DNA sequence: GCATCCGTGAGTAGAGAAGCACAATTTAACACTTTTGTCAAG
DNA sequence: CTTGACAAAAGTGTTAAATTGTGCTATACTGGGAGCCGTCACGGATGC
């Protein structure tokens, strides 16, 4: 199928997103009566929720990077394997 | 931006609807403007 | 720009991990007082003040130019978040 | 979509 | 009756509930037409409803009525002097007990709510609402100088005795929160009403000893 | 200085009056100063007459007469008491008993009318206000063609606005014709019927043309009686209500008939007399005489649109964006429709109040309440669009406005609606609404300016003057046509060469129903009075106009409005001759009333001695605070003793120089780049205009506060505030206001005030400190006036108003009011935005001293740098053209007059650099001084880039360049020439209203919003800055999570997390980790009072309670 | 725990009934003299809280030390003042009405 | 229901739609109570129903309600979340923010591209709870509060503290935003350098990016707090640091206007 | 297939018009103890 | 540190005026009122 931006961006599974384009009654509506769950995938879900954006510093890859010098590692690692 | 390849985490997504719609003012508006909304 | 950028872009394979990496070093250096910097006493940042030539307090400069000696260790599951924090109070007490 | 005129029609009969 | 605060099809369901109210008290002994005894409890019940439920804030019956009579003695002031009545003109047309006080208290009482979503400009992006400050919620500022006030305050309690502290957190309610009575004091310790007010002058007094000495109290109390 | 008058076109008749358009429209509305017995049907005496009588059906309601009083305060008053300037008016009407025979006649107060000031402004409120003139489609008759079926066109017929419904006839694909009324489509033959019309006369009259006369003989309704035939349409019209004659009678004549309902206009009536070539008794579809209907318009209607079908020579299509088929409601009209609707309004009060009531002791005092007459006057004069805050920042910006053209507000347009037909130039705008004048932007094409000589007749239609050509030889006959009236004629051009009063050229530019043709003088039947009818008074005071581009053009005109007059004004040195025009039709100077001397001179008032010996006083507005606050101040320009003629300027106003139009300097340019700081429009100025007082503004800033009742006690405007020393209070007088001359800055006190706080208790730890200190808190807190950050100046003025002063009508539980005038002298900084009249504009970006600034060689600085890159682009050669005359007007100390389109060309502007380089240059040789060295070296690149001849002395060589508007110019930083001769001129440059003083805001944290708890926006406010959804992408597209973040709740609405983030801060700490915003908190609530069960889950969906607990039941 | 996602779903009468704190009886908002709110109104402190932080209507509970105690005499819960932007309240229709969203 | 400085109530446009439900809500249990015939109670309920509507989408069925005396609709609930002046475009997708200010541009031909000039009184501002730590960390105040009084009065403001707001200022830099943004470089990260005056210095070669002419432009200053939203400006938003246009990879900061002319 | 009505959407900033009678409920003015708080006495 | 006793502060029970709520007016009166308008393209459904 080929669609239009507006009317693939309406039918994306996240009714926070698409509730904040166009059609909000719409969205709503049919977003109820299905009980659907927004899973917090793109980046307006997490706007709208004041969440951190899955992107850039946000995203998965790097977030959970860890900095220390090497003083503190080898004290960390003298301590327990030892 | 960088000449180098893309970072994991870059919201590309973001960066392409602004790389198209900037110029959108700067066309002469079938032909112009019309013709990428209808596209 | 930042000196040495080139340079810190150039040791992570994602640019938004050097800012994260750059951004916890910052808080580690802010929450010890900067007891904990890997930097030699020539090698501190300086601000030029009226009074005299004093410590950049600004730990983000200090966090980068710390990145730029090698003396910093970044990744992944290095050490157990708990772990990591109670060490470096012991070791560096505040 | 009158709701007078709806009301004036009942109260006619 | 359109026009006063209600709506067209709320004036009828009103004026319904009168024309039930005059069938029940009807009597056709007195050969007297429906109509002519209905009109009377219709009004009556359209009244009643402008009386109570036109204003978004409620208003009496009889302070309705006072307004109504406000209006229509300054509308019938205005046509004969020209111009817009002065309240103590109003007043003295009202009758006795009135005077230009009280017709600016009822004119006030008298003022409706405006909307929070009105518009202003020709363009329709902005409201009423838009310029109207939080008052009740304490601000950034507030909300930091009231902790740093209680970090400097038990700092100062420090230096005070394990008990001479003790009784001014609990008499000033710092502790628990409401000010207690040296009595319900008296029985947290065992100790007398005239004990208290014995020493919670004299820890009183020393932090004023050490406020002089120290001046790092002064500026919160503004 | 002397004054040389460019300029080959002779002007048989000068301009209208530029206020005509506001001062003659309400002047025929009221009728105050005719006689009741001599006042013409129209304005608000037709109103009377159209709602009067008013009938019971024995009781009538009659109008007599009408009349206004003496306004109850002055013009001044009302502005300082916050009044409105208005005459009470009273109606005399009389009370007929039909059944007795018995009248009874009074005079009954309807209220009062605003009154138009001598300017054309309105005083509503206190406040100054304009109504401008509305465009729309003129009432009448249209035929339009189908556009979805070709071959077929459409009849329109259009009442005045709110004043019937639109009316479409229609030929249907069946043959029939159909009538659409009120979305209700029903066949023209059912009401065709209704008015009286048989089968033999609709054949006998639209039976010639072909086809189309037989699909409108349907013999199923035309034996059916008219009666019931007009039940039958009353059926279609409203289906449901019960069929009655009564009942449709009315209905039917209500909706076509009815003059107090349908009103085609006077307007309307003439435009469908003229299409349809007939002659309408009224202003009504139909007449209803005798018991039944007599038609008056929809047989010519639809005999037009059977002939236009058909193909008959003599039928046309109308054009809708026409200028004959668009009318202007000016000020008069829009006020006499809000009249008409409050007048109805009354009379249906009053019908329904002489229904019911002691019916045999009635008076017209207690029927008539005028209340619902002067709510709608109100409303029209404070809540419409078309009434306008008036523009006042100098007196160009009032005229302007008064002459503005708006095609929306209520009854006209939306931007939705507004598309390229009616935002475009029409052909008929020619010499009726300027070309060029008009808002860039989402307005543009919707509010545009009246033309110079153009002006807007009885009927609402826009006539524009034109000479009357015969044989050849121009007369001095003006004739104002209309654009219909305009299209019939062969009209050539102001320019057209003329020996005497005959034509000269054998090949003249002529228009043609607008389109420029080349005819013989024979031919020619009119002529143009001028170039200057075909522009706005802005756009007439841009001389060189016909070098610059249109869109620079428009621009160039805007800025003149938002210039601010400066206390060394200066006319332009190059003038198009409307700036004594614009002085003396703005208001804003004093001129004598006849011939006399004057006796008296100073700063406040002058006295004229008058020949007929009468002593006249003229007070002067010294130091008024304007609508944007600009200082609006009027100068005395004689002395005592001195003979004065008519109309002779007596004291300057505002902006103005000598009686001449004032709205900048006249400063030394140079076009040049300047190491950057010309970049991108940047003006780089010299600090030697600040040193004599160039560019600087008077502006006064207006404060109140009001003294209130509460219910904790009154608010105290007092000295005595709580808490604060004595270098607080130092500048407060014993009243508690600030004294009058005192300077006063960003937090200091304009007037003191305390409010009783409010009942609650201390916090505990407030208890201790207050018990440490052993100081008893008091019942008062600080509520006084403080100057907002950013702001001051000097104290020039106090306003205290009290209750029950005589006019001052405060709001209930106001005690009193103080008003603090606030005056500062700005002078120009950086950041300041300057303009020129060709569209050139931009921001002060570096002040220079003098030495840095380039230098002629006699050793004058030059005052502005202006970037050349500027030019090509823009494509505004005026300033360029306005540069060299002005070089040659600074060395031989005169001004020049150049009209547009007819002016100084550059042969007149060359011979005056001619003359204007021997006292450049002949004073050097006098002095002693030949070719300096500098110079040669700059003559040597000059002949290599071609500028000069070579093998000339370099007297010849520099003469040259002089006649090119080039001089050798020289570095102040090194002393060195500039490489290239550099153009450098004297140019009129004006200080715009927009300032960076007024636009620079900042904060930290202040208030927020009541429900999503945001912070406000607006300087006044001390809000914050939007961060939009394209400011959210932007982070979101540099991968700033935590940068966007903190916008989103650490910084706007997260009430928990920007307190601890201040707090943290504060201590020297980094910020905590955010938390949920508000408003997603609001979000919930709002979903969840749409029945509407939203909850957020965890990574095993159980619920998560984002509220805290607060909201769970136990 | 951390907030994952966010479903949205019909809400039952029964449902509706749970979330409210009280039923909204009467139209009146507050007072026009004393300025304060209305009982069983749309601003009535009983059902959506306190005005003001740990302060009942009546005055009698002024402190904090009363959180999640509602006084016997006025009625209202002795709790911050903010829960007046959570706590909602409920009408009991007479009769059921159909949601607009789900008819058009 | 707030009640405004001047003493006047402000109220939303909800409590009205709630009072007309309640009003119809109570009149027909008082119908059905008294037995009324089915033609005043069928009345009664069609107009409960339009209330309901009228509170949860008002004009999406019929007439829109209004308020006496005005033409204007009533904003139901429906109004409030849908719309660009609606709940999720005006208040969740964006919002006004603190630490945040705006004044007029012009050109900094003498600054660094990494650099814009950023007025002392907006610094000041800006910065105010940083610089409140400064000048109680040195000797300009006793404490925080004491801080805060001086700079409310702009005469009381002393030397020393345009000395600690330069320490305050050190290293960190500031985010100038010119609207409309179309692009993500319509945001730049700027290291602030305090200027007398009250405008705002924009580097030349970043004017391209802004679409910034200096003939009246505004901008934008915005504050990141913490070290990540400084780290995040500072290495990913520097205005040194964006060179080439994401659009098309070409320079975007480069030669223009006089600098092409000159060289 | 096709023609029609309804619904949706259409850039961002900033600045800006009944009385009256009577009952029923509440408020406010009193008195009253009763209670804390306080300055003498050891 | 306990009297202790003592006045102010606060609580409390009546009683009055004041404010507020409710019922009731008997010639006959019996279906409203304002609008009515210059955009355009797009789905989507609803029937033909
Ligand atoms: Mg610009
Ligand atoms: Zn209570």
């Amino acid at each position: 199928l080929l669609m239009g931006v507006t009317k693939s961006a309406l039918s994306t599974k996240s009714w926070l997103s698409a509730a904040s384009f166009q059609n909000t009654t719409h969205v709503l509506t049919e977003a109820a009566i299905a009980g659907k769950k927004d899973e917090l995938i793109g980046l307006k879900e997490n706007v709208i929720l004041g969440r951190l954006i899955p992107a850039g510093t946000g995203s998965d890859f790097v977030r959970f990077t860890q900095v220390v010098d090497q003083k503190t590692l080898k004290a960390i690692e003298e301590a327990r394997k030892e | 931006s960088m000449a180098r390849p893309v970072s994991i985490g870059e919201a590309v997504g973001i960066v392409a609807a602004q790389s198209i719609g900037e110029p959108g003012t700067q066309l002469t508006m079938t032909q112009g403007l019309p013709r990428v909304i209808e596209l | 720009a930042e000196p040495g950028i080139d340079k810190l872009f150039g040791m992570v394979d994602s640019k938004y991990r050097l800012t994260v990496v750059v951004a916890k070093r910052a808080q580690q250096l802010l929450r010890h007082g900067f007891k904990n910097t890997v930097l030699e006493p020539e090698e501190r940042p300086k601000m030029q003040t009226l009074e005299g030539l004093f410590d950049d307090p600004n730990a983000v400069t200090w966090a980068m130019k710390e990145l730029l000696t090698g003396r910093l260790v970044f990744g992944e599951n290095l050490v157990p978040e708990d772990r990591l924090q109670k060490e470096m109070e012991r070791l560096y007490p505040v | 979509s009158d709701p007078v005129r709806q009301y004036l029609h009942e109260i006619g009969q | 009756y359109t026009g006063r605060g209600l709506s067209f099809l709320d004036l009828i369901q009103e004026g319904n509930q009168g024309l039930i109210r005059a069938v029940e008290k009807f009597e056709y002994k007195r050969r007297f037409k429906f109509s002519t005894y209905a009109t009377w409890w219709i009004r009556q019940a359209i009244n009643r409803a402008i009386a109570d439920q036109a204003r978004t804030i409620r208003i009496p019956v009889h302070m309705v009525e006072t307004i109504n009579k406000l209006s229509r003695t300054a509308r019938q002031l205005q046509q004969e002097l020209g111009r817009e009545p002065t309240y103590e003109e109003i007043a003295e047309a009202m009758g006795p007990g009135w005077d230009a006080k009280r017709v600016e208290e009822t004119l006030k009482i008298a003022q409706e709510p405006v909307s929070l979503e009105t518009p202003i400009g020709d363009e329709k992006d902005s409201f009423y609402g838009d310029f109207i400050p939080d008052e009740h919620l304490p601000s950034p500022v507030d909300a930091a100088t009231q902790s740093l006030l209680s970090e400097e305050l038990e700092k100062a309690l420090s230096k005070l005795s394990e008990r001479e502290a003790m009784v001014l957190k609990l008499r000033k309610g710092l502790i628990d929160g409401r000010e207690h009575t040296l009595e319900e004091v008296g029985a947290f310790f065992g100790v007398t009403r005239e004990r208290i007010r014995q020493i919670e002058n004299k820890a009183l007094r020393k932090l004023k000893y050490h406020e002089s000495r120290t001046r790092k109290l002064r500026d919160f109390l503004d | 200085m002397e004054i040389k008058r460019f300029g080959r076109i002779r002007e048989v008749i000068p301009l209208p009056p530029l206020t005509e358009i506001q001062v003659e429209s309400y002047r025929r509305a009221l009728q105050a100063d005719v006689p009741p017995e001599k006042r013409e049907n129209v304005g608000i005496q037709a109103a009377f007459r159209e709602t009067f009588p008013i009938e019971e059906e024995g009781l009538v309601l009659d109008f007599l007469e009408y009349r206004l009083g003496e306004p109850p305060f002055p013009q001044d008053e009302c502005r300082e008491k916050d009044l409105t300037y208005q005459a009470p008016l009273y109606a005399r009407l009389q009370l007929i008993h039909k059944d007795t025979g018995l009248i009874k006649e009074d005079e009954v107060f309807l209220g009062h009318i605003p009154l138009m000031t001598e300017d054309g402004s309105f005083i509503i409120n206190g406040a100054d206000r304009v109504i401008v003139s509305q465009i729309h489609r003129s009432p009448g008759v249209y035929f339009t063609p189908d556009p979805a079926r070709p071959g077929r066109y459409i009849a329109s017929i259009i009442p005045l606005p709110k004043r019937g419904p639109w009316i479409d006839l229609e030929v249907e694909p069946n043959g029939v014709v159909s009538m659409k009324v009120n979305k209700r489509k029903f066949p023209l033959v059912l009401l065709l019927r209704v008015l009286g019309y048989d089968q033999e006369t609709l054949a006998r009259e639209l039976g010639a043309y072909g086809e189309l006369v037989q699909g409108l003989m349907d013999e199923s309704v035309f034996a059916m009686r008219p009666e019931e035939a007009l039940i039958r349409l009353f059926t279609l019209l409203r289906p449901g209500d019960p069929p009655k004659r009564d009942k449709a009678v009315a209905y039917v004549y209500g909706l076509i008939a009815d003059p107090r309902r349908y009103d085609l206009g006077e307007a309307g009536r003439y435009k469908a007399e003229e299409k349809l070539g007939i002659r309408l008794s009224g202003r009504t579809l139909a007449r209803f005489e005798d018991g039944e209907f007599k038609d008056e318009v929809f047989l010519p209607t639809l005999r037009y649109l059977f002939a236009l079908t058909a193909g008959v020579p003599g039928h046309e299509v109308d054009d809708i964006d026409h200028l004959g088929n668009r009318r202007i409601r000016t000020v008069g009209e829009l006020m006499t429709d809000q009249f008409r609707v409050g007048l109805a309004r009354l009379a249906r009060g009053v019908r329904e109040r002489m229904l019911m009531g002691s019916e045999d002791s009635l008076t017209p005092a207690k029927l008539v309440n005028s209340r619902p007459l002067e709510a709608a006057i109100r409303e029209f004069f404070s809540r419409s669009q078309l009434s306008q805050f008036k523009d006042e920042t100098n007196p160009l910006s009032s005229l302007r406005h008064k002459r503005r053209i708006s095609a929306l507000g209520p009854g006209g347009l939306t931007r939705e609606r507004a598309g390229f037909d009616v935002r475009d130039v029409h052909r008929t705008h020619y010499g009726r609404i300027c070309p060029v004048e008009t808002p860039e932007g989402a307005n543009i094409g919707l509010i545009t300016s009246l033309a110079a000589y153009a002006r807007v007749d009885e009927l609402g239609f826009i006539r524009t003057p034109y000479r009357r050509v015969v044989g050849g030889v121009v007369t001095d006959e003006v004739v104002y046509m209309t654009a219909t009236e305009e299209d019939r004629y062969t009209i050539a051009q102001a320019n057209t060469p003329l020996e005497g009063n005959r034509i000269a050229a054998e090949r003249v530019v002529a228009r043609r129903k607008g389109e420029p043709v080349i005819v013989s003088p024979e031919e020619v039947e009119f002529m143009d009075v001028s170039p200057k009818q075909v522009f706005s008074v802005n756009t007439n005071l841009i001389p060189f106009l016909e070098h610059d581009d249109a869109n620079r053009a428009l621009m160039g005109s805007n800025m003149q409005t938002q210039a601010v007059p400066l206390i060394r004004a200066q006319a332009p040195v190059v003038m198009t001759g409307l700036e004594e025009r614009v002085v003396r039709d703005s208001l804003a100077a004093l001129y004598a009333e006849e011939d006399g001397e004057v006796a008296k001179v100073d700063g406040n008032r002058i006295v004229v001695r008058y020949e007929d010996g009468r002593l006249v006083e003229y007070p002067l507005r010294r130091f008024y605070r304007s609508n944007q606050g600009t200082a609006l101040d009027q100068r005395p320009r004689v002395v005592v003793g001195q003979r004065v003629r008519k109309g002779d300027l007596l004291a300057d106003g505002p902006a103005s120089e000598n009686g001449f139009l004032a709205l900048g300097q006249n400063v030394l340019v140079a076009i040049m780049p300047f190491d950057g700081y010309n970049f991108e429009d940047a003006i780089v100025i010299s600090e030697e205009l600040l040193k004599r007082d160039f560019y600087t503004s008077i502006h006064i800033e207006r404060y109140e506060i009001e003294a209130r009742d509460t219910k904790l006690g009154p608010e105290r405007i007092t000295r005595d505030i709580p808490h604060l020393s004595e270098a607080a209070l130092r500048d407060l007088d014993e009243e508690g206001v600030v004294r009058i001359g005192a300077e006063v800055k960003p937090g200091d006190i304009l007037v003191g005030r305390t409010s009783f706080k409010g009942e609650s208790e201390p916090t505990p730890e407030e208890r201790l400190l207050r018990s440490i200190f052993g100081e008893k808190a008091r019942d008062v807190k600080d509520t006084s006036l403080r100057v907002p950050p950013g702001e001051g100046g000097i104290v020039v003025r106090t306003v205290r108003l009290r209750r029950g002063d005589p006019g001052v009508e405060l709001k209930p539980g106001v005690r009193e009011v103080v008003r603090v005038y606030v005056a500062q002298k700005r002078k120009l900084q950086v950041g300041d935005k300057l303009a020129n009249r060709h569209g050139n504009k931009g921001v002060v970006a570096k002040i220079l001293p003098v030495e840095d600034m380039p230098h002629l060689p006699d050793g004058t600085p030059v005052d502005v740098i202006l970037n050349p890159l500027g030019v090509p682009s823009r494509m505004n050669l005026g300033q360029i053209l306005e540069t060299h005359l002005g070089l040659a007007g600074y060395f031989l100390g005169q001004r020049y007059i150049s009209p547009i389109f007819d002016g100084a060309k550059e042969p007149e502007i060359k011979e005056l650099l001619a003359q204007a380089f021997e006292v450049y240059f002949g004073k050097r040789k006098g002095e002693g001084f030949g070719v300096d060295k500098r110079e040669v070296e700059v003559l040597r690149r000059a002949e290599k880039l071609g500028l000069v001849t070579p093998g000339k002395t370099p007297e010849e060589q520099l003469k040259e360049l002089f006649l090119q508007g080039k001089v050798v110019l020289y570095d102040g930083r090194t002393g060195e020439p500039i490489e290239g001769p550099i153009v450098v001129g004297q140019m009129f440059i004006m200080k715009l209203y927009h300032m960076v003083e007024d636009k620079m805001h900042a904060r930290s944290t202040g208030p927020y919003s009541l429900i999503t708890q945001q912070p406000l926006g607006g300087k006044a406010q001390f809000g914050g800055q939007r961060f939009g959804e394209m400011e959210v992408w932007a982070l979101e597209a540099y991968g700033a999570a935590h940068t966007l973040q903190e916008m989103l709740t650490l910084k706007s609405d997260d009430i928990e997390g920007r307190n601890a983030a201040y707090e943290a801060i504060i201590k020297g700490e980094d910020v905590p980790e955010p938390s949920v915003p508000e408003s997603f908190r609001v979000l919930v609530k709002e979903l969840q009072a749409l029945a509407l069960d939203v909850q957020t889950l965890d990574e095993k969906d159980n619920p998560v309670d984002i509220f805290e607990g607060l909201a769970s039941k136990r | 725990k951390e907030v994952r996602k966010v479903r949205i779903a019909l809400a039952s009468p029964e449902k509706i009934r749970s979330w409210s704190y009280g039923e909204v009886e009467k139209p009146e908002t507050i007072n026009y003299r004393t300025l304060k709110p209305e009982r069983d109104g749309l601003f009535d402190e009983r059902i959506f809280g306190p005005i003001k932080d740990y302060e009942c209507a009546c005055g009698k509970y002024k402190r904090q030390r009363f959180e999640g105690k509602v006084c016997e005499r006025c009625g209202v819960e002795v709790t911050k003042s903010i829960v007046r932007r959570y706590r909602m309240g409920h009408i009991e229709l007479a009769t059921p009405a159909a949601h607009i969203w789900f008819v058009k | 229901m707030v009640q405004v400085d001047g003493g006047r109530f402000a109220t939303s446009d909800l409590n009205d739609l709630y009072r007309r439900l309640i009003n119809r809500n109570n009149r027909l249990k008082k119908l059905l109570a008294q037995g009324a015939p089915e033609i005043i109670i069928r009345n009664e309920k069609r107009m409960l129903q339009e209330a309901v509507d009228a509170l949860l989408d008002n004009g999406r069925r019929g007439a829109p309600v209004t308020n006496p005396g005005s033409d204007r609709p009533l904003r139901s609930l429906t109004d409030i979340l849908s719309g660009k002046q609606g709940r999720f475009r005006q208040n969740l997708l964006g919002k006004r923010v603190d630490y945040s200010g705006r004044s007029v541009i012009v050109v900094g031909p003498q600054l660094k591209l990494h650099q814009c000039g950023l007025p002392k009184r907006m610094a000041l501002e800006l910065f105010k709870p940083f610089l409140l730590k400064k000048m109680e960390e040195k000797g300009i105040a006793p404490n925080v509060k004491a801080a805060r009084r001086m700079l409310e009065r702009q005469r009381d403001i002393k030397d020393e503290v345009w000395d600690a707001l330069e320490e305050v200022i050190h290293g960190k830099v500031v985010l100038l935003n010119r609207a409309p943004t179309l692009h993500r470089l319509g945001i730049q990260a700027f290291q602030p350098v305090l200027v007398e005056g009250q405008s705002i210095q924009l580097h030349p070669l970043v004017c391209e990016a802004f679409n910034a002419d200096f003939d009246g432009d505004q901008m934008a200053v915005h504050v990141p707090l913490s070290s990540f939203a400084q780290a995040e400006a500072r290495i990913q938003m520097l205005s040194a640091h964006n060179l080439l246009s994401p659009a098309s990879g070409e320079p975007l900061a480069k030669p223009s206007r006089d600098i092409i002319l000159g060289l």
